[PDB]
RNA sequence: AGAAAGGUGUUAGUU
């Protein structure tokens, strides 16, 4: 899972809506898979955020 | 086929490059670690560190 | 080191080790009596790391020369071209 | 160059303080000295003075020993203590060359180092640097390197063996 | 190259 959020970083990897797009870009993504104060909203976002059986029969 | 069909068919130089890899383990993470770069180099030494 | 020296004919004539060549990394061969005392006066590290190599490529091209044998299951020569043929 | 100086001083029946320092000339020594001593004994050097300043040769100086010195370095962190064994024939020989070291390797200058104690190690036993011990070997023996060596435009290409 | 910490890169030392 962590790894698969690693991934899920790495894929996704004015200036306020800029850093919305961002936000929003970086979250979908990660959804899609499963400027100081507004870069401390978007790090805020990001921390807060963070078969084989019937494949062998 | 069915069921475990790979340990099936087993049972029905692997050793030696598991062997060989593991030991060139330890080198491959210093050289991985030194050419790193960018973000990733970044990602890299988080883990190291973590671990 | 100060003074790292190891061990046909060992003529060392332009470093060449004709009994091979040693061209390649400083160290000297000296063909002392029947062994090549390969000294190192004052050196580096590296030169400290070649030196293993060197004794034992050296012994292992005497080795071959004198019984090279087969082991399937040229030393470094065929390792290499039996680790290419299994390529 | 530098040169081993005895100065002894005390201030104006208080005890005389007598050390061992090098220093390129006495005016140079007798401020060092001062210095040490305002750090050991809290001594004002405008209340002290000197009453003796001695130039100190070699007794021995074509006779080749092994000097160890106890040293005090400044830092980055200004706190740091190390001793390091000369082979040479002279102790101002191997000051310099304790001097010429630190600043090579660890970027000193002359004011950060200060000499701690220099003692003479007759016993080979004692000796803790391996370059030493090799070097006091019975079959000390080795080629010259780095030899290398107006008149520009040679005629022959250098022999250099 | 040069004018927080990582590296099985290196050289001198401490415990």
């Amino acid at each position: 899972v962590n790894t698969f959020l690693d991934v899920v970083l790495s894929r996704t990897q004015r200036i306020r809506g800029f850093y919305g797009r961002k936000v929003k870009f970086t979250q979908d993504t990660i959804t899609e898979k499963l400027l100081y104060r507004c870069k401390q909203l978007k790090r805020a976002a990001l921390g807060r955020m963070a078969r084989q059986h019937l494949s062998r029969l | 086929p069915q069921n475990e069909y790979i340990e099936e068919s087993i049972r029905k130089d692997h050793e030696e490059r598991k062997r060989k890899k593991a030991a060139r383990e330890a080198h491959d993470a210093s050289l991985y670690a030194q050419k790193t770069r960018g973000i990733k180099a970044k990602l890299y030494q988080e883990k190291r560190r973590k671990e | 080191d100060i003074y790292k020296d190891e061990t046909v004919t060992v003529d060392i004539k332009a470093r060449n080790v004709t009994v091979q060549n040693l061209r390649h990394v400083d160290i000297e061969m000296k063909k002392q009596g029947n062994t090549i005392k390969f000294i190192v006066w004052h050196g580096s590290r590296k030169h400290n790391a070649c030196i293993r190599s060197v004794y034992s490529i050296i012994n292992n091209m005497i080795i071959g020369v004198t019984q090279g044998f087969r082991y399937k299951m040229s030393l470094e020569n065929v390792s290499q071209s039996a680790a290419n043929i299994k390529q | 160059a530098l040169k081993e100086y005895q100065v002894v001083g005390r201030k104006v029946v208080p005890k005389l303080f007598r050390m061992r320092l090098f220093a390129p000339n006495e005016s140079v020594a007798k401020s060092r000295y001062w210095y040490f001593l305002k750090m050991i004994n809290k001594v004002k050097k405008a209340t002290g003075e000197i009453v003796a300043i001695n130039e100190i040769s070699e007794p021995k100086p074509l006779k080749a020993k092994v000097f160890g010195i106890w040293i005090r370095y400044d830092s980055r962190s200004g706190t740091h203590n190390m001793y390091k064994e000369f082979r040479d024939t002279t102790r101002v020989g191997a000051v310099e060359a304790m001097y010429a070291d630190m600043a090579a390797r660890h970027r000193a200058r002359f004011r950060s180092i200060r000499i701690l104690k220099v003692v003479e190690v007759e016993k080979k036993e004692d000796v803790r640097r391996n370059y030493v011990k090799q070097l006091l070997n019975p079959h000390l023996k080795f080629p010259l390197p780095h030899r290398r060596t107006k008149k520009v435009f040679a005629p022959h290409r250098p022999s250099t063996f």
